[PDB]
RNA sequence: AGACCAGGC
């Protein structure tokens, strides 16, 4: 792009139409006719694919415009297909209208009044009349006179409703097409096409039409009429058919029904009034592309012709064979049949070639790719060359770390400073320094490589000497001799200076702080980028070979955005949680522990050396033009300073004067007990900018909230906190290079007493693996390891996967409590060298690098080597390893390793630790690819949602997502210290300067929002003891009535109820009302700006923490909620609130009445007995004792009889008849009483082949019943039948609920969780369950029974606790927008291609996936789009409507 | 409105739209055992007047079809008895803001 | 081959130069080792993909990988159907084929039908799991194939169905093209003169497959290296060299097939015609 | 060697004539020995 | 219902802890051969009975 | 064993096996074993961890 | 411009 070459015209919209055959005979340059590409001697033959009329080809002028290779744009040509053929993009819709239509009267086969019912409902949906289309349907074998009276009043209602809505300011004559009327139109056309295809007779004239058949593509068949209903076509007084006849039918059907199909094929009102034709679905002319776009590839001599020339030649080869097959018919049975059977085969092969040119997967005969498959996937065209592109003016190199860089700069090599260049137009203020740059040349920094003249010409400085180059330096600021180019000036493409801007970038760009705008500083020596350590955690960049990108922006609109907007100093706080990402990392955190210690004393030469080593006033870090110091801590015998007093005057020089010092009371990671007795070094204390107590740590400087750098970011500003990270980064580097820091082998030793403490605890682990084994096996205690009953059941545990899980969770629970006894005892109390000298402990406690579990495995013991939940896997033989005997009950034999990294682990301990190490390297591989497609589905839907100037976030096409961002419209990166009222009171006079209350009253309304905020605060304290359904509120909050960005005091209700809760309690020359007047000004400035790409931020705040990762959990849970929106949820639950009246004994006998009881769960064994020669069976099902299952399942003896009577056998009788069908290809007497003989007689009567039945009526132990069959039948198994029926028969079941568990009470409340969702059946149990507190897990079932807003509340909590399990804090403003976007239609829509079909932006849907399915649906609808979405403004090259491009810039010119 | 025990004959479901302008609503006797607006996860739904519908489409300059949508057949619109094309004010509790009025229209 | 490290320096190579690799176009290629199923061991296998062979297929099954003495392999997977019968599965070309095993139990040797029973049932006749599943196996052969009573009649049916796919000759009878089925497919590590041993090993494999469906056996893990074997790469270089001379011996018949369908000047006893037609085929196997 | 055992495993392959019951002449063609040579050039 | 159911004195140098391993070689008719292996000297011998 | 691997005595002597040397404790010499063979025997990693009557190698 | 192979973070 050239800023000195404007453009006045802009694309406003696009619209997808069908390119007709009449246009592309006028459009065409020259029709091409023979299937030879280029002839001998390297020329292109005239009339072929490579032609000079189609463009300049290979050093030869064009025959249409007469231009060469560099200037010919390429021209459209065509071929003449001799027969109309099928367009494969429209064949699925051509086969709908080829079916469903009468072949005799040439209407559809519906009645003409119901086809008219859709003709005028779709007309109301072209305009913005989504509600008038349903009033139209409320208008009501039958004579055809009142049907004309019915079609009249329906047509007059539309012409009155369109006239009223267009007059009452609602709908343009171009119609209104929002998103929710695209829903009602797609729902109405799909209903119309489904009802067309299901018709027996034509309801206009009642006789049949032969049904068409499509087996695959390239062909259509019609079937012969049946031998029965040919009578209907005699009382009205298989075959391959031609594509000219299919067109001949639909050239009549679309004319007899023109008044209906105009609205099916138009989303908006047809102002052109063009006819819709059957020639749309056919293509009588192929268009060949311009020959520029099909140039051949070249690798030395290996020159191959393009794939499209291979596919367009085969169409031309068939297009001449089909004309040579017309030679004999032009001359004219045996002379006629062989010439016609070979002509019909040419019809199929010219179709199979026009399919294979357009779509390669519709071909047959690894295939040559068509024109559909240059667009579809990654490596397509929308995703490889439109949404992502290769760029100019951009470098990539390995990064090396660098101090002495001011935390917003990048260090560029000399060889990047030479190549990358910037167009500076010469002016009156450039010809001092831009004359010096052009003298220096292409190879002298700072220099220049080119000059662009006024004419668009461009003079390179590479092959020029310095005498030729100084003459061009006197050519720059000259008046132009051309009047036509008199306002243009020369551009000097100078090198990159130290004042330019640079956009750095490390892959994967998981969030927006992984692509920041840095300043530049060139460096003299080597070929690598130089990145400061505060940026290393934002890009997730380490220095073991990372390389990262460097994009150099090319105009002033982009330099002003990566210095002010995409700046690296503006990205201190991330918008995911509001937590900082920037800070010092490893050596600087270990140095502030030593510097801010009580031992650090500095003399006068040392104290003043560390200040000028970090401040350096000439580079502009001080604010006083003279370095001020403090009086020393000690005056006698000789003056000494302190490391507290280092950072006091470090912070005194970088702060702005006439603004008071910082006031902070915070804490740090190191406890008081590491510094001795009576230590106060845990709390830090800043009082008027002076560090008076406390070590400085990771919690103060470093990516951590509410430290000193986070507090300097709030009170003073982001330019100060980015400067403090520079000055402290140099204060600690210069302290380290004079006072260093080492970890050695000395730091890893325990004492001789601590090693004795270690081994005495580990001697109790020799019996731990046996006690845990004896507990699970249900032996009591003290059984030996070689007990044959212990070894028998351990073999039974191994063969089951669930029994082995409760053995690997009891031993792991016991051996991790032996690990927790050594770490509690041996560190820090048993270590030889101690804190602060123990550098292994000193950098683990301080958060520099390491953990407490890392120094555990080094110094104490390495622990249980846990696999994926379980312990180390066991072989088939019961051996965990060849070293250990089978089934031994040792903790060491199952993965608990006692050796430490200091003294070594054994070879069997080494092999267990390698199983756990490979587990981590696979989860680092396989679980960073599943979260990458989570964020892509999220960002495509949420690319266009943004804050409007109404403070009301909404999509790019205009549909409204929320009325206010988060309900309060405050930015996450500005609301950290918003409710830190104790911090803002201590820093009142310094925060009053940055908000400046007196100068900000004139553009405000201070008076009005405060009054209505008291009308509601007084109302809600008076009311709001009742619950929410009773509250007729009578007053909205001040956010819903007043603009919070203009009206002072228009705050949220939690901000008002927490300020009036803070300021009520404590009473502290600032009074009570000047503090509440400054928080409401702090609130209003912390509003979110209009234009914020919120949904990108909301989708990066979910996709980037997802990489950190008896119910489903994690990234499989986010796929169920967000990506698929599954109503077939994997493990649904339902939480039931127990009343306070029912106790724990009345609640767990209650959950035995909901949880299902199978018949399989009550049977001990089933003994069948088959005697044949009538096939007999004696089904004897033996139960447990009645005292055993009436306690366990609460199943009575008589209820178990009714399941066998009415439920078990009716499933068993079916399974025997089902198999006979599919194979055709001690106890009591018999004179017991009158009722059991008739209980038996009712079982025999109502069933098919039972001859005897008896239940154990006196004890409930057995049930025996004879079951005869015929002698004709062969053998059934009749045990695998009975077992499969016994597992499907239910004793007692509440439907869709399979289990009901009473867990421990989590967080006070009493909880009853089920394993299935049935809200209707849990409403009957009012006496046990709070029915008005039943929350759940199935988001699709809370939408069906409790509604839309309850499912919106359900989806927030379920996407919350998938992040709350990993202790990941993502704020409720990103979770709010993903909720309100998924339920924006009153349904539960997914972030996939099925849930985005209801959307206006066609290029957004085409860019995501299934490109030529959304392409066909756009061109069938004749869909015009306003180019609103960010995916649609990159395809056509527009500025976005988000952020900077969300407004226009106008220039006030003084003269009229 | 019309409350029934078990089911309605499909020849008798043709009669509930058979009269304009007076509408007929239809409820189970088992779906009315618990009122769902008393549940904790639902907000206070309030339908707006024709004047309050004009003042919402004027402050935000919305079309009628650009609001968030509520279905006509979810059990909260069936509770309030919503005819198509009218806005429901939804008083929503949140974690950091508290009360704020959202809106949905029933298409 | 037997050069000293002195003589390997005099021939420019390297002193302790280990070989192992192929020099192809100046680039040192080598064929990797592949870990694969053990030879000649029927292991009980549970796979959810065994159910997708059609309807009534269980997830159970057994699988042997038999290697020939020229180190070329052939798998013979037995499936268990939920109907009660079992199924022999193999693959001669890149498509699969399904045979009931009683067709193979009666084609290997001259059997009774109690000797099919006595080879699975030992002295455990009272085990009524096995007796009921072996009722359905032997009566399903009599139901579906009411013919095929002796060995010489089963073997002609098996040769009639695998004649065009095994590329048989018009000279071979159906009795001896059925033995051409049994020698290249079923349990090929016994070869010719081992049909007694192929019989006893099938009666072993059915009982182990019935011991797997009874729960009496754990399924053998194919991913543990207990049941794994190494393709050395040098043997796979010999496996592919069998095929390229199997294909070479077919191109010299596919060339005289092209001579039958076109020409007349054909004399099979003419050395002048042998060298005439053997130069028309692609003999460059080494490329 | 294993290649001679692979030569033997392929066996003989035949093809008959169309020249005139009997089918014609058998042509029972095979390979019976394979041997690799150490690499030799001709200069 | 399943779980509710409920020295050698080696003559070479003198050592009592001596590594042994019984192994029945040929049939169950003969006695198990006890293969002895020392660690203090390393002398090995076996024992029929 | 109860529901373990199908029992039997399997001898292997063919090509392409996997083989490692191990020291056999009665009559101390070298023994060569395979992966199918190793899963049911008790080797020890050092001769100071031999337990009596359980370790063969 | 694809295939396969070897890597980088
Ligand atoms: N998107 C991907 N990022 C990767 C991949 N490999 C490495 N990385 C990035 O490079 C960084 C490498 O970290 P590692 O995989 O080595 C985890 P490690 O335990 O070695 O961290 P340290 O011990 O702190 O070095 C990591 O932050 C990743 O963001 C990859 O395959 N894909
Ligand atoms: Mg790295
Ligand atoms: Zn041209
Ligand atoms: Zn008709
Ligand atoms: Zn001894």
């Amino acid at each position: 792009m050239d800023i000195s070459k404007p453009v006045g015209s802009e694309i406003t919209s696009v619209d997808f139409g069908i390119l007709t055959a009449k246009e592309i005979r006028n459009l065409s340059a020259k029709q091409i006719t023979n299937p030879t590409v280029l002839d001998n001697l390297g020329h292109p033959v005239s009339g072929g694919l490579y032609d000079l009329a189609l463009g300049a080809f290979l050093r030869n002028l064009c025959s249409t415009c007469g231009l060469d290779e560099k200037f010919c744009p390429g021209h459209q040509g065509h071929i003449e297909l001799p027969v109309p053929c099928y367009n494969p993009l429209f064949f699925n819709q051509l086969y709908i209208y080829l079916r469903a239509s009468c072949l005799f009267c040439h209407h559809f086969r519906l009645k003409s009044v119901e086809v008219h019912r859709y003709a005028c409902k779709l007309r109301l949906l072209q305009y913005g009349l989504i509600d008038e289309s349903y009033k139209l349907d409320e208008i009501t074998d039958i004579s055809s006179t009142l049907l004309n009276e019915l079609k009249s009043k329906r047509s007059e209602y539309v012409d009155m409703a369109i006239a009223k809505a267009l007059s009452d300011g609602r709908t343009t004559e171009r119609g209104s097409f929002t998103a929710t009327v695209n829903d009602e139109r797609k729902k109405l056309v799909h209903e119309f096409h489904k009802k067309l295809l299901s018709r027996g007779k034509c309801d206009n004239c009642g006789m049949f039409s032969p049904k068409f058949r499509k087996d695959g593509f390239t062909k259509i068949f019609e079937t012969a009429l049946n031998e029965k209903q040919i009578t209907n076509n005699r009382v009205k007084g298989s075959t391959y058919i031609l594509s000219t006849e299919v067109k001949n039918i639909l050239d009549t059907v679309f004319r007899k029904e023109q008044c209906v199909l105009q609205y099916v094929f138009h989303s908006r009102p047809n102002l052109s009034r063009k006819l819709v034709k059957a020639d749309s679905f056919f293509m009588d002319v192929l268009v060949v592309p311009p020959t520029r776009f099909r140039l051949p590839s070249k690798l030395g001599e290996e020159v191959h012709e393009n794939s499209q020339n291979q596919l367009l030649s085969k169409v031309l080869t068939t297009s001449l064979l089909i004309r040579d097959l017309n030679d004999d018919l032009s001359k004219l049975l045996e002379d006629r049949r062989v010439i016609f059977s070979r002509l019909m085969n040419a019809f199929v092969t010219i179709q199979n070639d026009v399919n294979a040119f357009i779509d390669s997967t519709k071909a047959q005969g690894v295939p040559i790719p068509g024109v559909k498959q240059a667009l579809e996937k990654k490596e397509g065209l929308f995703r490889k060359h439109m949404m992502g592109k290769r760029v100019n003016y951009a470098a990539r190199s390995v990064i090396s770390p660098d101090p002495n860089i001011e935390t917003n700069e990048i260090g560029v090599p000399p060889v990047f400073a030479v190549k990358l260049t910037y167009p500076e137009p010469v002016t009156a203020y450039n010809i001092a320094e831009l004359r010096q740059a052009v003298i220096n040349g292409p190879d002298k920094w700072p220099g220049a490589t080119q000059i662009q003249n006024e004419d668009g010409s461009l003079v390179s400085l590479i092959g020029m000497s310095v005498e030729q180059r100084k003459a061009l330096a006197n050519q720059l600021l000259t008046p132009s001799s051309n009047v036509s180019t008199h306002t243009l000036n020369k551009k000097v493409y100078r090198h990159i200076k130290n004042r330019d801007v640079v956009l750095m970038n490390r892959q994967p760009t998981l969030h927006k702080a992984s692509m920041m705008g840095h300043k530049v500083r060139v460096l003299p020596n080597e070929k690598t980028l130089r990145l400061h350590y505060a940026n290393t955690g934002a890009y997730n960049a380490d220095f073991d070979g990372d390389e990262m990108n460097m994009h150099f922006p090319q105009n002033e609109n982009a330099r002003a955005e990566a210095l002010n907007l995409a700046n690296t100093d503006s990205q201190y706080l991330t918008p995911t949680s509001g937590s900082p990402v920037r800070g010092l990392i490893q050596d600087h955190i270990s140095a502030g522990v030593w510097l801010t210690s009580k031992d650090s004393f500095f003399t006068r030469e040392q104290y003043q050396q560390y200040i000028y080593g970090c401040i350096r006033p000439e580079d502009g870090h001080t604010t006083r033009s003279k370095i001020v110091t403090l009086p020393p801590t000690i005056f006698k015998p000789y003056p000494l300073w302190t490391g507290k007093q280092i950072i006091t005057t470090v912070l005194l020089n970088v702060t702005p004067p006439d603004m008071p010092g910082i006031n902070l009371i915070s804490k740090n990671k190191i406890k008081n007990e590491y510094w001795g007795k009576g230590s106060l070094e845990n709390e830090v204390l800043f009082k008027d900018g002076a560090l008076l107590c406390g070590i400085l740590d990771k919690s103060q400087y470093g990516a951590s909230k509410y430290g000193i750098v986070h507090s300097l970011h709030e009170v003073y500003g982001p330019e100060v906190a980015a400067k403090v990270l520079s000055v402290l980064g140099r204060l600690f580097t210069n302290y380290i290079t004079a006072t260093a820091f080492t970890c050695g082998m000395d730091d890893l030793r325990l004492t001789a007493e601590g090693n004795k403490w270690r081994t005495d605890i580990l001697k109790t682990s020799v019996d731990t693996g046996r006690e845990a084994a004896a507990e699970v096996t249900n032996l009591d205690k003290d059984t030996p390891a070689d007990d044959p009953e212990l070894l028998k059941r351990l073999q039974e545990i191994l063969r089951d996967n669930n029994k082995s899980g409760i053995l690997d969770a009891v031993t792991s629970s016991k051996v991790n409590a032996i690990t927790s006894q050594v770490v509690s005892k041996c560190v820090p109390d048993g270590t030889m060298k101690k804190f602060p000298c123990n550098s292994m402990q000193a950098m683990a406690l301080s958060g520099a690098k390491g953990s407490n579990v890392n120094v555990s495995q080094i110094m104490c013991l390495l622990g249980q080597q846990a696999l994926e939940g379980r312990r180390v896997p066991v072989m088939v033989s019961g051996k965990t390893l060849p070293s250990f005997k089978p089934y031994e009950t040792d903790a060491m034999a199952g993965g608990y390793v006692k050796g430490r990294f200091y003294s070594g682990i054994k070879p069997q301990e080494y092999y267990f630790h390698c199983m756990a190490g490979r587990e981590g390297l696979i989860d680092t591989a396989v679980k960073t690819s599943r979260s990458g497609y989570l964020q892509r589905c999220l960002t495509k839907q949420l690319e266009g949602v943004h804050v409007s100037y109404d403070n009301s976030i909404r999509d790019a096409d205009g549909t409204l997502v929320q009325f206010m961002y988060g309900g309060d419209a405050i930015d996450i990166t500005k609301e950290s210290h918003m409710t830190q009222f104790e911090f803002c009171l201590d820093n009142y006079y310094a925060l009053l300067k940055k908000y400046n209350p007196s100068a900000l009253i004139e553009h405000l309304d201070v008076e009005s929002a405060l009054k209505y905020s008291k009308k509601t605060l007084k109302y809600r304290k008076k009311h709001s003891k009742e619950p929410h359904y009773k509250q007729s509120v009578k007053y909205d909050p001040v956010l819903a009535k007043y603009n919070p960005a203009k009206y002072l005091g228009s705050v949220s209700e939690n901000f008002q109820d927490k300020l009036e809760s803070f300021l009520d309690k404590n009473s502290k020359g600032v009074n009570e009302k000047k503090f509440r007047a400054l928080m409401q000004l702090k609130y209003m400035r912390s509003l979110i700006n209009p234009g914020e790409a919120v949904g990108i931020i909301a989708s990066q705040s979910v996709g980037e923490p997802s990489t950190q990762m008896n119910v489903t959990l994690g990234i499989p849970r986010l796929r169920e909620i967000v990506m698929t929106a599954s109503a077939a949820i994997k493990t649904p639950q339902m939480t039931l609130p127990i009343w306070n009246d029912v106790s724990d004994e009345q609640a767990d006998t209650f959950c035995k009445s909901i949880s299902k009881v199978l018949l399989s769960e009550v049977i001990d064994k089933v003994i069948v007995t088959e005697t044949t020669g009538a096939r007999s069976y004696v089904i004897h099902m033996r139960f447990f004792d009645n005292n055993e299952y009436s306690e366990e399942y609460d199943v009575s003896k008589e209820e178990l009889q009714n399941v066998i009577s009415n439920q078990f056998i009716h499933l068993l009788e079916a399974a025997i008849v089902k198999e006979i069908k599919k194979q055709k290809r001690v106890e009591a007497n018999n004179n017991m009483n009158k009722v059991q003989r008739d209980r038996q007689s009712a079982i025999i009567s109502h069933h098919r082949f039972i001859t005897k039945y008896n239940f154990d009526d006196e004890s409930g132990k057995w049930c025996e019943f004879k079951l005869e069959l015929a002698a004709d039948t062969e053998k059934l198994l009749m045990v695998n039948i009975v077992e499969e029926i016994c597992r499907k028969s239910i004793i007692r079941q509440i439907p869709h609920i399979d289990r009901c568990v009473h867990p421990e009470p989590e967080n006070g409340k009493r909880v009853l969780v089920t394993e299935g969702v049935n809200f209707q059946a849990m409403w009957d149990q009012e006496a046990f369950i709070d029915v008005d507190g039943i929350t759940s897990n199935d988001v699709a079932a809370v939408l069906k029974t409790y509604g839309v807003e309850a499912a919106r509340n359900t989806i927030v909590n379920e996407i919350n606790n998938v992040f709350s399990r990993y202790a990941i804090s993502v704020s409720f403003r990103h979770l709010d927008l993903i909720a309100d976007m998924m339920t924006r239609q009153g349904t539960y829509l997914a972030f996939n291609r099925q849930g985005m079909e209801t959307s206006t932006s066609s290029f957004m849907k085409m860019s995501y996936e299934t490109t030529c399915q959304f392409l066909t649906k756009a061109v069938l609808d004749n869909e015009r789009e306003q180019l609103d979405s960010p995916s649609a403004r990159i395809v056509v090259g527009k500025l976005n409507n988000v952020g900077t491009g969300s407004f226009d810039v106008l220039a006030k010119v003084p003269n009229a | 409105i019309f409350v029934y025990q078990n089911n309605i004959t499909p020849s008798a479901m043709k009669l509930v739209p058979s009269i304009p302008p007076a509408t007929i609503e239809t409820f189970n006797e088992a779906a009315l055992v618990v009122n769902i607006t008393h549940h904790e996860l639902v907000p206070k739904h309030i339908r707006l007047s024709s004047d309050e519908k004009r003042e919402l489409l004027k402050r935000y300059r919305l079309k009628e079809s650009q609001l968030p949508r509520i279905q006509r057949a979810d059990p909260v619109a069936l509770y309030l008895g919503l005819k198509r094309g009218e806005v429901v004010k939804i008083i929503r509790k949140s974690e950091t803001s508290g009360r704020y009025a959202s809106y949905r229209i029933c298409m | 081959n037997k050069m000293s490290p002195y003589e390997l320096v005099q021939h420019k190579e390297e002193s302790d130069e280990i070989g192992g690799y192929f020099i192809v176009n100046g680039i040192e290629k080598l064929i990797r080792m592949l870990i694969v199923q053990r030879r000649n061991h029927p292991m009980a296998i549970i796979r959810p993909s065994f159910a997708n062979r059609g309807a009534s297929y269980s997830h159970y099954g057994i699988q042997i990988r038999s290697v020939r003495p020229d180190q070329t392999s052939q798998t013979n997977v037995l499936h268990y159907l939920n109907d009660g019968q079992v199924t022999f599965r193999f693959s001669w070309r890149k498509n699969e084929y399904l045979v009931p095993v009683v067709m193979i139990l009666k084609a290997l040797c001259h059997t009774s039908d109690r000797e099919i029973f006595d080879g699975i049932i030992g002295n455990d006749v009272k085990d009524s799991f096995l007796t009921d599943r072996l009722e359905l196996l032997l009566r399903g052969f009599k139901k579906r194939y009411p013919h095929l009573q002796n060995r010489t009649q089963v073997l002609q049916y098996l040769g009639d169905k695998f004649r065009v796919v095994f590329q048989a000759s018009p000279d071979q009878s159906d009795l001896e093209v059925g033995q051409e089925v049994l020698d290249r497919i079923v349990l090929v590590h016994l070869g010719k003169d081992g049909s007694q041993d192929k019989f006893r090993m099938l009666l072993f494999m059915i009982r182990k497959l019935y011991s797997l469906v009874a729960g009496e056996c754990s399924p053998d893990n194919p991913d543990a290296t207990q049941h794994q074997e190494v393709l050395l790469g040098g043997f796979l270089y010999g496996m592919i060299l069998k095929e390229k001379i199997d294909e070479y011996l077919q191109n010299i018949i596919a060339q005289v097939r092209m001579d039958i369908n076109r020409g007349m000047a054909i004399n099979f006893k003419d050395k002048r015609y042998m060298s005439r037609v053997l130069m028309r085929v692609n003999e460059n196997i080494g490329s | 060697g294993l290649l001679n055992l692979g030569v033997k495993d392929i066996g003989e392959k035949v093809i008959f004539d169309g020249k005139p019951g009997y089918l014609g002449n058998k042509l029972s063609v095979s390979v019976e020995q394979v041997s690799i040579a150490k690499p030799m050039s001709n200069d | 219902k399943s779980v509710v159911k409920t020295k050698e004195k080696c003559p070479q140098c003198g050592n009592e802890e001596m590594n042994y391993h019984t192994l029945q070689l040929r049939s169950a008719d003969e006695g198990a051969t006890v293969f002895y292996t020392c660690t203090s000297c390393g002398y090995k011998f076996r024992t029929n009975n | 064993s109860t529901r373990g691997q199908y029992p039997g005595l399997y001898l292997f002597g063919g090509h392409s096996r996997m083989l490692r040397p191990v020291r056999y404790l009665p009559l101390d010499k070298e023994d060569i074993v395979g992966p199918f063979e190793q899963v049911y025997m008790n080797i020890a990693v050092t001769p100071q961890e031999i337990q009596n009557n359980v370790h063969t190698h």
